[PDB]
């Protein structure tokens, strides 16, 4: 909850098919800080891609939906 | 929030003062209550 905004709980209890995180106010803002944070990098061929998940997040993004098919 | 920029100035609209003025009182209620995560103030003085 404090750092992405989510209960893994309520993910374990109800499986929901979308989980949108809001990035209103500071908390909000925080959270978002802590989702653009998030890289993958990589050291291919000697060289270090730094790919961005959720490239969609910006500074101007005031939410974030994860997706599935089902659950 | 729709407020007045006259409150009592022209008279004989009842209590509509009243009510636009005491409007005004959810900018401190916003940082005095615990509401202030989940609403944002913002009054619109609404000219002629």
């Amino acid at each position: 909850k404090d750092t992405y905004g989510f209960s893994i709980l309520d993910i374990v209890i109800n499986n929901p098919v979308n989980l949108t995180i809001h990035f209103g106010g500071e908390k909000g803002k925080r959270i978002r800080e802590n989702y653009s944070a998030m890289i993958f990098e990589t050291i291919v061929d000697g060289k270090l891609k730094t790919e961005k998940i959720f490239k969609e997040i910006n500074e101007h993004s005031t939410s974030y939906t994860f997706r599935s098919e089902k659950g | 929030l729709p407020m007045s920029p006259n409150h009592g100035t022209f008279g004989g609209d009842g209590m509509y003062s009243e009510s636009k003025l005491s409007l005004e009182t959810l900018f401190n209620r916003w940082h005095s209550e615990s509401w202030a995560n989940q609403l944002t103030v913002c009054g619109a003085i609404i000219g002629w």
